[PDB]
């Protein structure tokens, strides 16, 4: 428990499925202008409603980190 | 890059520091990372597990 | 009225790093071979067993005192040299944080474009204020132009005020730090947009527009653009036609007095400008102009609004259009869908517009390949009809 | 097949059942799955040092040591 | 270039890099070759050869 005290953040990291960039390491590309399109929340009521835009799936993130805090 | 393909040392210590800065921003809330504690203790770890590993190697040379 | 400023900010330059060479074949050999003499050593300790044997073979190979220090010649003989680490993960989080600096200044910048848009394009429910902020756009073209023959049509991403200015001296791909690298390009890639701004049609720039998807979504929109219109542009600079086969749907429309014929009254007041046949054009006065050019003002601009499906518009309107008119096909239609730069297409069953990519300056078509381009504003027969109740409070 | 051990047969037939099967798993995750820069290199270092006992190993059963220390 | 005529050490290593470049073509596909694990494998065949040779002359010293 005294070494998992030391792990306990990476492993709560790992567990809340976080994962950090892949690298490029040999595709020699690093300009990509595809500018992810929006994903859209439609309201549960739906009539009448027009629908809501977040960023990306990186909106994920915020469910994650929360996540992460409840594991850690 | 899915999969098990090769990876360079050099990608083995970024996505170390990129794991370390994340842990910071988990338990703290900052990101300024001029000093980082958490390599610190952990060298103090690892200091507490090779003074036990040479004490239990001077402890072998009794017969 | 709000403020915004372009802005022009390089990006950090990443760092660059060494590819390691790899060791030569000999040196594993050499590392193999001391490890033997120092097993060797060690076991003719433990074979001999006296104490002073025991100690000599300790003392004697005590190097790591000074070995410690002599790593540094590892860069001169070419062994492994992992010690430079530290100062390498100091050089990946200044850089971080230089790069969190500007991020902070595109989040303030986008802040401030924000503001400024959707002060001038409220969402469609918001425009029920009828007062105070109402009919307060300009003909006249300085200023307010900018903004007079513009509608606020949906919500989508535009390019911001701030301007990456390229990261120069980049590093070739092998030397090209992997973090610092990866890092820039998701800045790139991210910061190429300010997500859910007001996504504006210009109706200055299209000899018409066709709306091409299902039939609740394309009127939604239409009402949407409408009330937008209504409370934007005053009935004196701004005056609407539609022309329908149902109008039990555009029933709600005759509150708006942007539809007063100011020509023909009866008991109501001014006759409603909604005609149930593009041959029941009574007017001949909007079809008496030459073809339009784009600008880059007609005393009304008349926005004429059909969706009845008729042959005959191809009669009075030619492959470019009215001077002081501009179109919108509603149930779109071969005859009006021939230049997809004017067709607004349903793309997803939430309302999601794909059209032409254009500048967010001129209005002008940027690239001929369509894509995302905004989700519609819908809005409720109710909610105009409301909005219309309170548009025709007023007569100023 | 040599050996009439109940235990050899168990666990025969457990290695013969899971080990491919295990294979199998390896082959549906592995190529869609993302992994560690540094677990990539354990899976890599995995390779060479399990190559490296094999020599001397092999000197063991051919009893090469025991000759030159006789002979 | 026929013959059993004399050649330079750089020659040497430069035909012995196009053998290991045309072996990486023929294993794999690619022939970039920024890191190659022939070598480092082959280089964990000779650390396998190095250490038995090692322990069989540590044998030898025994009588």
């Amino acid at each position: 428990c005294v070494l998992m005290y030391h792990g306990a953040p990476a492993l709560s990291r790992w567990l809340s499925g976080i994962r950090l960039p892949v690298f490029p390491s040999a595709t020699s590309r690093w300009v990509f202008e595809a500018r992810p399109d929006l994903p859209t929340t439609v309201v549960v009521s739906g009539g009448g409603q027009p629908t809501l835009e977040g960023p990306a799936s990186v909106r994920d993130v915020l469910l994650r980190a929360e996540r992460a805090r409840s594991f850690l | 890059g899915y999969g098990l393909g090769l990876s360079t040392r050099t990608q083995v210590t970024g996505y170390q520091f990129l794991a370390r800065r994340t842990a910071m921003a988990l338990t703290r809330w900052r990101v300024r990372m001029e000093v980082e504690p958490g390599r610190r203790q952990v060298l103090a770890v690892v200091a507490s597990v090779s003074a036990a590993g040479v004490i239990c190697l001077g402890a072998l040379l009794w017969s | 009225a709000p403020v915004v400023k372009p802005e022009n900010i390089v990006l950090p330059t990443p760092l660059s790093v060494p590819p390691p060479e790899g060791k030569p074949w000999w040196l594993v050999v050499v590392g193999v071979l001391v490890v033997g003499l120092l097993v060797g050593m060690v076991g003719m300790t433990v074979a001999s067993g006296s104490r002073l044997f025991l100690g000599a073979g300790a003392i004697f190979p005590i190097f790591m005192i000074g070995g410690v220090a002599m790593m540094m010649f590892g860069g001169r003989f070419g062994g492994q040299q992992q010690m430079s680490r530290p100062k390498l993960d100091a050089m990946r989080a200044q850089f971080m944080l230089m790069l969190d600096m500007l991020r902070e200044t595109a989040q303030e910048s986008a802040d401030s474009m924000d503001a400024n848009y959707r002060w001038f394009h409220p969402a469609p429910t918001t425009l029920a204020a009828a007062v105070g902020s109402s009919r307060m756009w300009e003909r006249q073209p300085d200023g307010k132009d900018l903004n007079f023959g513009v509608v606020r049509v949906g919500v989508g991403m535009t390019r911001p005020e701030v301007t990456w200015g390229e990261p120069q001296n980049m590093p070739t791909d092998i030397e090209l730090e992997p973090v610092t690298g990866k890092a820039l390009q998701e800045f790139g890639r991210y910061q190429s947009v300010v997500y859910n701004l007001p996504k504006m049609v210009s109706l200055l720039v299209e000899p018409w527009y066709s709306l091409v998807g299902e039939r609740e979504q394309v009127l939604g929109l239409t009402r949407a653009i409408i009330c937008q219109l209504a409370f934007s542009h005053g009935p004196d600079h701004v005056q609407m036609i539609v022309v329908t086969s149902d109008p039990d749907r555009w029933d709600w429309v005759k509150w708006i007095p942007h539809f007063g014929d100011p020509r023909r009254r009866d008991a109501a007041g001014n006759a409603r400008m909604v005609y149930t046949s593009v041959r029941e054009f009574a007017t001949e006065q909007a079809e008496l102009f030459a073809g339009r050019g784009s600008f880059t003002t007609p005393t009304p601009h008349h926005v004429i609004i059909s969706d009845i499906e008729d042959p005959q518009w191809e009669y009075v309107i030619s492959s470019e259009g009215v001077d002081g008119v501009t179109f919108f096909d509603l149930t779109g239609s071969p005859l009006w869908t021939g230049a997809p730069q004017r067709v607004l297409r349903f793309t997803d069953s939430a309302g999601v517009i794909e059209t032409l990519p254009r500048d967010r300056d001129t209005w002008m078509v940027i690239d001929d390949n369509a894509w995302f381009f905004a989700l519609a504003d819908q809005m409720s027969e109710a909610d105009a009809e409301q909005f219309a109740h309170q548009m025709a409070h007023w007569r100023l | 097949l040599v050996s009439g051990s109940p235990a050899v047969l168990s666990a025969g037939v457990a290695v013969l059942v899971l080990l491919p099967a295990a294979g199998l798993t390896a082959a549906a995750v592995v190529p869609n799955t993302i992994y560690s820069p540094l677990f990539r290199k354990i899976v890599e270092w995995i390779e060479y040092l399990c190559l490296m006992p094999i020599f001397p190993l092999a000197l063991w059963l051919m009893n090469v040591y025991e000759a030159i220390r006789y002979r």
